[PDB]
């Protein structure tokens, strides 16, 4: 993927994480876990969800057909009109088509740069507090108990304290 | 201790296609073409459609004698017809401009008959003699029902010189037509007159028809041709008629109530007792997706068509294996 | 000390939208859509429009006695014709082909009227009795100017033969008309002869109109009805009349000086004594902007014409709160 | 945003920066002030004037509509030129439409892969030379007077020297 | 010791446009817009086209004396025809709907003429005597081969009553015509009988012309016209013809054996005594490209037609100066 | 380019390098030399691959135009037939047009990713073990031969080790 996350120096997902697209898994002498990133799962849920409500409404206003007939010496004007009708088709069927192969892949790379972001927001804090792993994982250097891993997933991890 | 940044992923096997990548598996997907129809012929919101079944409009609406299923037809939301119905001019012909009145149907949803010239009001020539065994009913020879097929009376044809004024506020259909027989022994065993013609005027219409005789191939076992004409009557204004001879002579003509949507759908299915918002020739569409490819010919709230086989949106991500 | 990477913020409140977020507040943006015109008929680059007011074409054409200002009109750049212009045809009839003399127009800026065969020379029929109460001028009955109707003299309607050869340079345009008489009465008190016919003949032509007699509604206390004609002749070609009455004569025929870019604007607006690059029905429009959304035909350079609201790009990037 | 510089790590814009789209802020004990990357700028402002000229160019040709006239029996045609007139409209409205959504979104994130460039090449100069705060800035480790600061700006931040 | 992460330069001088940036140097690229054609009007896969060369449809059809190399043709695969053709109509006139048999035309690839109505079989008429100087043939006035100009015998011309049945498979194209004279001396001098008419009448037709009188223009020298007609005879069908004088008989008759994909493609360009998969009139095509500019209206297996004058798909990536 | 590679930190492309669209050059005191990167490259030829056969089908159904005449009284519906034959070329002329443009800016965009992706890959394996250098190049802090070198295309650079 364009961003690099997504099946890139993040291997694969979690089938662990049930409650969002995106977030955090720790590892600590109490225990381990998994917990969603409430921020980046709305926002990409706000984003897709914009999205497929522009592309139903787009093509809301689209060529309707009509029947007209003719008759044994008009074939000229009924031909006429059958390329028309099925220009159109073609023309609209083919916007269709195209447009869900663009957005479909725009969607993919916004998920995998979601994804890459929320990394870089973490690896912005932590800084030289932590072994950067190189697959989506920090190690610290200091012991990081539960309230420790809470302040990385507020945004708070306090870097002066350790 | 560590934190680690991941991504979602579960069970799903569906999967969306990109320009550089087919068949992409995906957490979360959402179709958006409706390919599924009930195949039946349905009321559009409670609204049942006139059903020709074996008539075609034109048999309708000048009365063929097999097409009495509709006579009198009340309100429809679209109009069905079969490819090649068998119920069409039991008398061999033309309908005059038939394409632009298929037209002009595609814009009403009711008509009202009425009878403009009595059948009775013809006291100088006969007319409960004009019926061909091309046109049968109940084992006996008959005709069109809403014209009237006049000939001579003790071999005297006088002129005739009829005039109808639309009085009712609602456009009028006026339909009549023309004989075009065999030969000249024809002509005068049935309007006496060698050399006819039928004059047809409205504020708009100046018309003058006179018969054209020709040895044809026989159709129906008639060789002689029947030619029907219309117009539309505006309130207020009047529709005369003279004739020699050869006259096809209105007596009931019909009454545009209501105008609206509609649509003359082609189709060999008959009807489904069934309600839909959603009406093609194949059948009925319930769906709440933004397109389908059913059929391009649609009535009423419907999805837009498409010639696609799949349309998929990702809206989730890439699923791990 | 230190240093930081940023971007511009302003005090912009433009907005564009985009597939994923509506309403974006950006620094920068650029509106490409024309909204706006002035409301006016204008001169299109100093060539005004052709307006016929309350004439329709027909009535232009034929020259109705109501449509005298536009006898010898100058070039035009378009013509302008309201939706149901009330001087249309004074005495009722039909004009034939009247779509695809229309069409023909859209292709000149310019007539220049010419007398092809005299009033004076019509030496056995009365020329100057011709005239109906339909189509008054300054409160007495009158007639399309341009052409003639021709009526017996000493009671004899004898047969004409004339020719015009179009000697000019430029394509010529010739009107014609028959007159269709409320009955046999009628036409022996106007032409005398009871059957006739209208023969006309080009290179191309070969044409023979028949009087067709039936009793009509009134249209404008007229129960007769007058035929209109047509054709283009072709320079160094000749057009030869044969007529035993009903023949409505040309006296005066267009010459098509100039062929270009033109067309029949329907508007109800009148003269707004103005210039502009780019005419619409509803108005001109100047602007440099690559969209509008006033009115699908227009005239001139133009912008394309869309159904949008709104489009606006954004130039700039996501503007600070 | 895609790149995540542009209201992202990058919390806000400047209202105080007015000669261009992306430059840099200083401070050090001499003073403070705002300065415009004329390189980056320019390639914003060259990038988005082809895109409108693109954009209004590939409008140019498209369909114009015609006065035609028919009478009270040539319905169908009459019918079959005023779907096909209106058919093309749609097709066009929905080609400006569907361009403008799409090209808008490119050029919001153009400008956030602009700032996230213009950062990183900063930060591939500095190295471990300056502290990377998070939110855009270097804090330096030595100090950095007004000619240390526009060597970082001039892409010649000597780091051996420091 | 170090490594460094790189990428692909090369020598390549194409280039590719963006909407952000034109003519951006890459190290591969894919044209997909084919800019060339041969020149030629070729076989398609084999099969010749029908090079009407100085004939139009119609004097091919009718049989006009300058169209003998086209007298009993074989199957073709396209019709190719120039702009306008010098033998067309001979003896000048009209073929009533031209356009819509030039239609059907665009459906079948080949023709087999026979004789329905043999020119010996006219016992009653003189039928050699039918030939003007405007269609000349090796110095000698001739006619159009396919149709008889029947003309009176020792000063009468009595009723014709001709039937032909289609009892082959294959629908049958019909040709026939009427003569249209300058005057009633003329009248008189070809078919004695000043009044006429010709009845034609199949299953579907209904047809009765009567010869129209006028003074023409003079075109190849004659002034009077002859209107051509034609039908399709159904297999099992037959067409009745029934004329006073001014008929113009069928002799021979076209057999549709073979319909299929062709078209009437306009051209000046002669045969080049080649072959091709992709006809255009201006060439023929050779590519595997998608896309092609030479001309829109093609036969064939071709590429799809732009107005573009350049499409370069990007391959590669931006290749370093 | 979005991605920053091309044509940013990486100055420019590699003559030298003749069997692959990316990889790597090394230099120790055994020799230098170019090597591809197989799966990157091999990525990017099967996604423009698939990028250029779609093009191609999309476009596959699309309006012909078909021979249709009109005699000197029917020049309304001749017009309105040139009218709608040149309005669906038009249409599908801007189609084309549109659609090269886009995805030749995706096309460029795309190996700019991969090299991204790439140098982001060494970086995430090499860590602390290696200088930056700012240009696309890692200056080793151990001694690093062909087996070393070998280890660092591999995915397999072993880090504890040095
Ligand atoms: C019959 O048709 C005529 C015209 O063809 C029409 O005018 C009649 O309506 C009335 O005509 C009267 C003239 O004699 C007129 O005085 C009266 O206003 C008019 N009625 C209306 C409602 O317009 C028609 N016959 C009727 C209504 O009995
Ligand atoms: C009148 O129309 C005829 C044909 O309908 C046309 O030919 C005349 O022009 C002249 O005809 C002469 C034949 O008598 C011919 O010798 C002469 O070349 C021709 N003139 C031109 C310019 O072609 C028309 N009458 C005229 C020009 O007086
Ligand atoms: C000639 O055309 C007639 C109708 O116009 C057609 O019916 C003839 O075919 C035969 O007609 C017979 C009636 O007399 C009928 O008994 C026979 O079935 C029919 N033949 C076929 C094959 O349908 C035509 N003449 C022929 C075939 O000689
Ligand atoms: C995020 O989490 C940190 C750690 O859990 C929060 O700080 C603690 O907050 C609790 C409850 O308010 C207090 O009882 C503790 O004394 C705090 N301890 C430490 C070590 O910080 C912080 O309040 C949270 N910040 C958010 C949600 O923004
Ligand atoms: C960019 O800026 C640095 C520092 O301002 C420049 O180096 C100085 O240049 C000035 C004027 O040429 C000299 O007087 C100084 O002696 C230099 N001092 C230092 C500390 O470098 C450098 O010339 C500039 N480089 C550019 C614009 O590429
Ligand atoms: C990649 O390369 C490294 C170094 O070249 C490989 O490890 C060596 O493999 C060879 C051959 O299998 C052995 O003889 C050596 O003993 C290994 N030495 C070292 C220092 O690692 C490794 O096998 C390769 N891994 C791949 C291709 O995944
Ligand atoms: C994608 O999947 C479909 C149906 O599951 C299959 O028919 C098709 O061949 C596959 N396409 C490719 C390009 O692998
Ligand atoms: C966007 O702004 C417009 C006008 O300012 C408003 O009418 C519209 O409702 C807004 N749309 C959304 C999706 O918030
Ligand atoms: C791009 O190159 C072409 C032909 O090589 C040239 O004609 C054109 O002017 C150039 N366009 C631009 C925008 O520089």
């Amino acid at each position: 993927g364009l961003f690099g996350a997504i099946a890139g120096f993040i291997e694969g997902g979690w089938q662990g994480m049930v409650d969002g697209w995106y977030g955090y898994h720790h590892s600590n002498e109490q225990g381990s876990g998994y917990a969603a990133d409430k921020e980046s799962t709305q926002k990409a849920i706000d984003g897709v969800t914009n999205k497929v409500n522009s592309i139903i409404d787009k093509m809301n206003t689209q060529f309707e057909a009509v029947g007209r007939e003719f008759n044994n010496l008009e074939r000229r004007i009924e031909n006429l009109n059958k390329k028309m009708e099925d220009g159109f088709l073609d023309v609209w069927t083919y916007n269709a088509e195209l447009l869900v192969l663009m957005e479909n892949e725009r969607t993919l790379d916004f998920h995998d740069s979601n994804v890459k972001n929320l990394y870089d927001k973490v690896r912005l804090q932590l800084r030289d507090n932590a072994k950067e792993l190189g697959n989506g994982c920090f190690e610290f250097y200091h012991k990081c108990d539960n309230e420790c891993m809470e302040s990385v997933r507020n945004g708070t991890y306090d870097y002066p304290q350790y | 201790d560590q934190i680690c940044i991941g991504y979602h992923a579960n069970n799903s096997t569906e999967q969306v296609d990109t320009i550089m990548e087919k068949n992409v598996t995906v957490t979360h997907a959402q179709d958006i073409l409706e390919k599924t129809h009930n195949g039946k012929l349905c009321d559009l919101d409670g609204v049942k459609p006139l059903i020709l079944r074996d008539c075609s409009v034109a048999g309708w609406l000048l009365g063929n004698p097999m097409c009495d299923e509709f006579i009198n037809v009340p309100e429809w939301s679209y109009i069905v017809e079969k490819a090649n119905p068998v119920n069409d001019l039991c008398y061999p012909g033309d309908f005059n401009d038939y394409e632009e009145l298929k037209h002009l149907l595609s814009r009403i949803n009711h008509f009202e008959k009425i009878q403009i010239i009595p059948k009775s009001s013809w006291s100088s020539h006969e007319a409960s003699l004009g019926v061909s065994s091309a046109c049968p009913y109940q084992g006996k020879s008959s005709f069109f029902r809403n014209v009237v097929w006049l000939i001579k009376k003790n071999s005297t044809y006088p002129t005739i010189k009829r005039s109808y004024n639309n009085t009712n506020q609602e456009d009028l259909l006026v339909l009549w037509g023309i004989h075009h027989p065999n030969d000249a022994a024809e002509q005068t065993k049935l309007y006496q007159n060698p050399t006819t013609y039928i004059s047809v005027g409205t504020s708009t219409l100046n018309q003058r028809l006179v018969p054209r005789i020709a040895t044809r191939s026989k159709v129906n076992g008639q060789s002689g041709r029947m030619e029907f004409f219309w117009t539309i009557l505006k309130p207020n204004d009047a529709i005369n008629f003279e004739s020699n001879g050869n006259f096809i002579a209105p007596e009931y003509a019909y009454k545009i109530v209501k105008k609206g949507d509609s649509t003359i759908m082609k189709s060999e299915l008959e009807y489904g007792n069934c309600n839909t918002k959603c009406q093609t020739p194949m059948g009925a569409i319930n769906s709440s997706m933004p397109f389908h490819n059913i059929h391009p010919l649609t009535i009423g709230e419907c999805p837009k068509y498409v010639k696609s086989n799949r349309l998929v949106l990702a809206t989730g991500l890439r699923n791990s294996p």
